[PDB]
């Protein structure tokens, strides 16, 4: 048996929305559904249990429900930090018995104020350049949505390779952060007058740059 | 204090056998008839519930998903609160973050206590520990990049955890080689770096390295 939940939600500040959880009788019919939260990259905590019971120091905000084989996740009034994954869970008494977690809803909340992004460029380090390497580094933090696209420049041109660039992930504050690196060799680095990261954001784009310096 | 904690091996080879342990106190008066579960998570993935404990009963659980079945034992030490997961033949489709998380007995069940959760890769390739460099710098931003390391995790403080503000340590980048580079920056009042020394401490479990590094003003400042 598997616990169905939609794959996403949404909903704007202070709206009421629900999330729901579809089973069986051996699972939902029959015993307490709990939910849980996470923050992707960190450990999920109990939401709801007992149905509709909920821990200590979860915001009255949240319950829960059950009814027949199916059971809902109430928020009444989405916050800000209420974006997160959602995951109901019941424990099923067929076969030789066995626990079933959903398979999670990304609730976003839509119709927030947008945050720009923080952009942070580094050149590479005199240390690297000596182990005939050269990395430029590009970080990008406090922005919301969580989306970005990155554009890097050699002098005014285009940069045509050697660029990784990371998923945007969740900070602490509920706005999200990314990074990116462009790697070069000394001599490439050392071919141009400076380089920048050019930054886009919800069709804002912003930049910093870099020159390489030569001490002889 | 409370706690619930996962331990073991950051990387398992193809078909060996991954032991991961659970590690428990503070709440001895809260036991009695309790459970302990272990539940994994692909990246980017869902929670998949693996296997369950009784710690004053002799029963155990396991799941039933056939890839799994066969391969998971469960078992308890209660002379040092511990429980241990056993998982053979693993593969890299069982690369994943492994919780423990308890369920007190008060049929209310649920889980209401996780650990922090540790993460297992399973690669044939070997450990390496990261190369680390500086970033030198109203505010400065200066950092460390921490390169080319295998398997994940890292984790980086800033003077021995003593400076906590305004740090911001970036997760990893996984370049094509498959080594995981990382950034951690820290943003400090501008006149703040001629009177406090920034140190970056740089741990990588899983090749049993650590760095320190101080990062000094940038030379050839032009």
């Amino acid at each position: 048996p598997v616990l169905t939940q939609p794959p996403s939600a949404s909903g704007t500040p202070g709206q009421r929305v629900t999330i729901s959880c579809s089973g069986s009788s051996s699972n939902i019919g029959s015993n307490t559904v709990s939910w849980y939260q996470q923050v992707p990259g960190t450990a999920p905590k109990l939401l709801i249990y007992g149905n509709n019971e909920r821990p200590s120091g979860v915001p009255d905000r949240f319950s829960g429900s059950k009814s027949a084989t199916s059971a809902s996740l109430a928020i009444s009034g989405l916050q800000s930090e209420d974006e997160a994954d959602y995951y109901c869970a019941a424990w099923d008494d067929s076969l030789n018995g066995f626990w079933v977690f959903g398979g999670g809803t990304k609730l976003t909340v839509l119709g927030q104020p947008k945050a720009a992004p923080s952009v942070t460029l580094f050149p590479p380090s005199s240390e690297e350049l000596q182990a005939n390497k050269a990395t430029l580094v590009c970080l990008i933090s406090d922005f919301y949505p969580g989306a970005v696209t990155v554009a890097w420049k050699a002098d005014s041109s285009p940069v045509k390779a050697g660029v990784e660039t990371t998923t945007p992930s969740k900070q602490s504050n509920n706005k999200y952060a990314a990074s990116s690196y462009l790697s070069l060799t000394p001599e490439q680095w050392k071919s141009h007058k400076s380089y920048s990261c050019q930054v886009t954001h919800e069709g804002s784009t912003v930049e910093k740059t870099v020159a390489p310096t030569e001490c002889s | 204090q409370v706690n619930l904690r996962e331990s073991g091996p950051a990387l398992v080879k193809p078909t060996q056998t991954l032991t991961l342990t659970c590690s428990f106190s503070g709440f001895s008066l809260s036991t009695s008839g309790m459970s302990v579960s272990w539940i994994r998570q692909p990246p980017g993935k869902a929670l998949e519930w693996l296997a369950l404990i009784d710690w004053d009963d002799d029963t155990y659980y396991i799941t039933y998903s056939s890839s799994l079945k066969t391969r998971l034992t469960i078992s308890k030490d209660t002379s040092k609160s511990q429980v241990v997961l056993t998982m053979t033949n693993m593969d890299p489709v069982d690369t994943a973050t492994y919780y423990c998380a308890r369920t007190l007995r008060v049929y209310v069940r649920d889980f209401d206590l996780w650990g922090r959760g540790t993460l297992v890769t399973v690669s044939s390739a070997s450990t390496k520990g990261p190369s680390v460099f500086p970033l030198a710098p109203g505010t400065a931003a200066l950092g460390c990049l921490v390169k080319d390391y295998f398997p994940e995790p890292v984790t980086v403080s800033w003077n021995s955890g003593a400076l906590t503000s305004g740090v911001h340590t970036f997760p990893a980048v996984l370049q094509s080689s498959g080594l995981y580079s990382l950034s951690s920056v820290v943003t400090v009042p501008s006149s703040s770096l001629g009177t406090q020394t920034y140190i970056c401490n740089v741990n990588h479990k899983p090749s049993n390295t650590k760095v320190d590094k101080r990062v000094e003003p940038k030379s050839c400042d032009k």
